């Protein structure tokens, strides 16, 4: 009962692409909670977006989100270099509980 | 220019005030403005999307039993109890047997059994249910003065392609050649949405009430139940057959579908595959003229020597269509079009299509006019080649203020207080009718809703004797506002 | 069952026309009607009966068609 | 200036219990749950965690809800994981996670934000 | 026509949303947010009041 994001994405530097990840209404299809996170590999994982479009202190406004009713989004608006780290996305069920994504490794050449 | 032929035509004209005017429009109504200057627009809403729903409540239709068993027990020693009463999947049902020594018990009397199946399913429906955002209204502004096949057609682009959200602006339509088109749409009053769920059967779909949706006896199960096995109003589609006092079992009810499409006398129809798509509903708008050009001034008059190639058509209610076709040079050009009586004295009858020009003189234009009651004298061109064609629109008088007047009630009919737009604010009278027409439709509604086609005649007639006979001058108070107009609104419904 | 409450007074029509409309309009009162003529000895009764109570003579026609109507 | 580091075991054959422990500092402790989540090398992140407070309650994971068990100190300031019968499979990094309660104490809905603070990552392996 | 609640909303660094409240009356009443271009006008429609 994982989310579905693919397995990994490619991008040119100053490109804007989107990664997806699709859910069931539990997940996603009801509730504003869907959060992404980077992990750079030598590195505990940093929180990119908030509830569904919101952002932390630090984090560039490089970053945005939407949802689509089962589908979550995450579009970074020009790619730099320092962007190589996989993105776990996150929900909160009605049940009460937490799932994650596959994970979407993205390369910048 | 996709209005002509379209039987609900609704012309509107005044621009009065500022630059604005109220229209509202319908999916199966095409509306066309008319000014003194602001070039003649054809408003048609041609679809509703309603974006990303979420299900409810799913009802079954069709369902199976497997797994019957039954246990009973000797008399006054208590119920029986069954090993798969447990799960809410199978369907219980206790009642009482006659039992003795032929059954092997004793004490001969009424003992207890009880009846489990399992319940399965095999044909469901899903309520969908959307909320008045995210959801996309299409309509298409197409304007006037005719290229060659381009009528009434909905093939092809001739218009501009405008969506319209909640979200959304003023929503600027940019018509290349004629100004700019801004519209104040209101979508969120239009339709009532939250009180309407998207029901969707097999291959079809409708648009029913919430509460009429809830209030349904069949087995449901709520919308966001993944792994749906725990129907739960399950003894509306079962039965428990305990003829004698005897062996009971259990049939199941078979499928409710045709009993279904019975129950949906009222639903209009919607399409629910690829797309939510609706064709029903309106919804009404404020439409600002305050940047629109005609496009024809800068053209010299035309040389003459026309040439028609479709006839004069009365395409319903006296509004008739011409496609000259040009012959001469001087190619960019204004056309000579005007509507005389016998001799070429005194204009009769407007011009529709105001100011239609020539481009690319192989080419034929299409021109809408409409002429007055009687003898009129259609004229295209000047003296060396001139067209003096003869049209005799058939000749009412105020039958069209009378039939003006049984559209205007009709329109109040489908449209209960949004009727009173296709008028650019007249203020003292337009928003007091409004407004006690808002005071008085809530009392005719939640107080006569419920009943049909036959009951609002029943009931119109009761209060029509009952006024008819009373005193204290109460006979006009009970005959003109709620005898004659619960007469009326009991044969204008069920459309 | 569910082919009764048919979703009739509800409000919600618009021009377009709704699933069975020109098919379920006129189907109540062939129904009765054919059950009248299939069934006429409760109308004589419903004649009687409305006759008898509802002294004035609006009240008779008034029983009478809402006796022969409820009984389907 | 919030900071939570942790311990590391070296090797745990397959059958014997292993425990981590984070030590959350920066904030008011009794004020904020803890949550554990697990990344295997190259695979995803699942949710191992509950939902700890002041009270000390739990919520566990569908997938292994007969296994793990709990034990806390608002003393020390630190919240324990205790992995029993660990398995083959079972070579994952365990990371640390933070949210905060409610201001009634209890934990039912979480906060808009999961996980704005971390941990650094306990690796286990199998022999 | 309409009361703001949060009073003299302001924006501080820019790159961060601003959430707004106010109460629209019984009807239908507009929202209206920028100035000359694109002056984000909404709608908004409330039931009885
Ligand atoms: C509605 O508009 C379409 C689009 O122009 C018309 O279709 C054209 O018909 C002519 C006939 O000579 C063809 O040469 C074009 O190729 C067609 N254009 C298309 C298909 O895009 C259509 O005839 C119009 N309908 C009516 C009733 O006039």
């Amino acid at each position: 009962s994982a989310l579905t994001q693919p397995a990994s994405v490619s991008g040119s530097p100053g490109q804007s692409i989107t990664i997806s990840c699709t859910g069931t209404s539990s997940d996603v299809g009801g509730f504003n909670y869907v959060s992404w996170f980077q992990q750079h590999p030598g590195k505990a994982p940093k929180l990119m977006l908030y509830d569904v479009t919101s952002r932390p202190s630090g984090v560039s406004s490089r970053f945005s989100g939407s949802k689509s009713g089962n589908t979550a989004s995450l579009t970074i608006s020009g790619l730099q270099a320092e962007d190589e780290a996989d993105y776990y996305c996150s929900s909160h069920t009605s049940r009460g509980t937490w799932v994650f994504g596959g994970g979407t490794k993205l390369t910048v050449l | 220019m996709r209005c002509i032929g379209i039987s609900n035509r609704d012309f509107v004209e005044g621009v009065s005030g500022g630059s604005w005017v109220d229209i509202v429009l319908e999916h199966g109504s095409c509306v066309t403005t008319m000014a003194k200057n602001k070039p003649t627009l054809d408003f048609e809403l041609i679809e509703t999307e309603a974006k990303q729903p979420a299900t409810l409540r799913k009802y079954c239709i069709e369902a199976k039993l497997t797994n019957t068993t039954t246990d009973s027990r000797c008399p006054t020693q208590g119920e029986p109890s069954l090993n798969e009463e447990q799960d809410k999947r199978f369907v219980c049902k206790h009642s009482m047997v006659d039992r003795g020594w032929g059954n092997g018990c004793g004490l001969f009397g009424k003992g207890g059994i009880v009846t489990c199946a399992m319940f399965t399913c095999k044909k469901n429906m899903k309520g969908k249910v959307v909320q008045p955002e995210n959801l996309e209204y299409t309509i298409v502004i197409t304007p006037h003065s005719g290229e060659e096949h381009a009528v009434g057609n909905d093939t092809g682009k001739h218009g501009k392609e405008i969506k319209i959200t909640p979200q959304s602006s003023i929503t600027e339509a940019e018509l290349t050649g004629y100004g700019t088109v801004t519209m104040e749409c209101s979508p969120r009053t239009g339709l009532d949405f939250n009180e309407m769920v998207l029901l969707q059967m097999e291959n079809k779909a409708w648009l029913v009430h919430r509460q009429w949706f809830l209030d349904l006896p069949l087995p449901w199960l709520p919308g966001a139940d993944t792994q749906g096995s725990n129907w739960i109003q399950k003894e509306t589609l079962v039965t428990f057959k305990n003829p004698h006092a005897k062996k009971q079992d259990v049939v199941v009810l078979g499928s409710q579908e045709g009993a279904m499409h019975t129950a949906l006398t009222g639903a209009t129809e919607i399409q629910m595959s690829s797309g939510n798509l609706l064709f029903t509903g309106h919804l009404k708008c404020r439409l600002r003229m305050d940047k629109l050009q005609l496009k024809g001034m800068s053209y010299s008059m035309c040389t003459g020597k026309f040439k028609v190639v479709k006839e004069i058509a009365e395409t319903q209610h006296g509004t008739i269509v011409i496609r000259v076709q040009y012959e001469g040079d001087g190619s960019p050009c204004k056309i000579p079009f005007e509507i005389m009586d016998l001799e070429k004295r005194h204009v009769l009858g407007r011009l529709i299509t105001v100011n239609p020009i020539v481009t690319e003189k192989d080419s034929p234009v299409n021109i809408e006019a409409e002429p007055p009651f009687g003898d009129s004298y259609i004229i295209i061109g000047v003296e060396p080649g001139q067209l003096k064609l003869n049209w005799f629109k058939k000749g009412s008088s105020i039958g069209q203020m009378i039939e003006t007047t049984m559209r205007g009630a009709k329109r109040m009919a489908i449209l209960g207080d949004t009727a009173w737009d296709f008028g650019s604010l007249g203020g003292v009278f337009t928003s007091i009718g409004k407004a006690l027409h808002q005071v008085f439709g809530a009392i005719y509604g939640a107080a006569f809703s419920g009943v049909s086609w036959i009951m609002k005649i029943l009931i119109g007639v009761i209060i029509t004797w009952i006024g008819m006979n009373s005193r204290s001058t109460s006979l006009s108070v009970s005959l003109v506002l709620v005898g004659v107009v619960t007469l009326y609104l009991g044969v204008m419904v069920q459309a | 069952s569910v082919a009764l409450v048919p979703h009739v007074g509800m409000g919600l029509e618009t021009r377009t026309e709704t699933w069975m409309s020109s098919e379920g309009a006129w189907k109540h009162a062939q129904r009765i009607e054919t059950w009248i003529l299939r069934h006429p000895g409760f109308t004589i009764m419903a004649a009687i009966l409305a006759y008898t109570i509802g002294t004035t003579h609006f009240q008779r026609a008034l029983i009478f068609i809402l006796l022969t109507a409820v009984a389907p | 200036e919030v900071q939570l580091v942790e311990s590391g075991a070296e090797v745990k054959k397959p059958g014997a219990s292993v425990k981590v422990s984070c030590k959350a500092s920066g904030y008011t402790f009794t004020s904020y749950a803890m949550h554990w989540v697990r990344q295997a090398p190259g695979q995803r992140l699942e949710w191992m965690g509950w939902i700890n407070a002041g009270n000390g309650n739990t919520k566990y994971s569908q997938k292994f809800q007969d296994r793990v068990t709990i034990t806390r100190d608002t003393s020390a300031s630190t919240a324990y994981m205790e992995l029993s019968s660990l398995r083959s499979e079972d070579t994952a990094i365990y990371y640390c996670a933070r949210d905060k309660v409610d201001d009634y104490g209890d934990y039912w809905f979480p906060t808009l934000w999961y996980f704005d603070y971390w941990g650094q990552g306990t690796l286990v392996t199998v022999s």
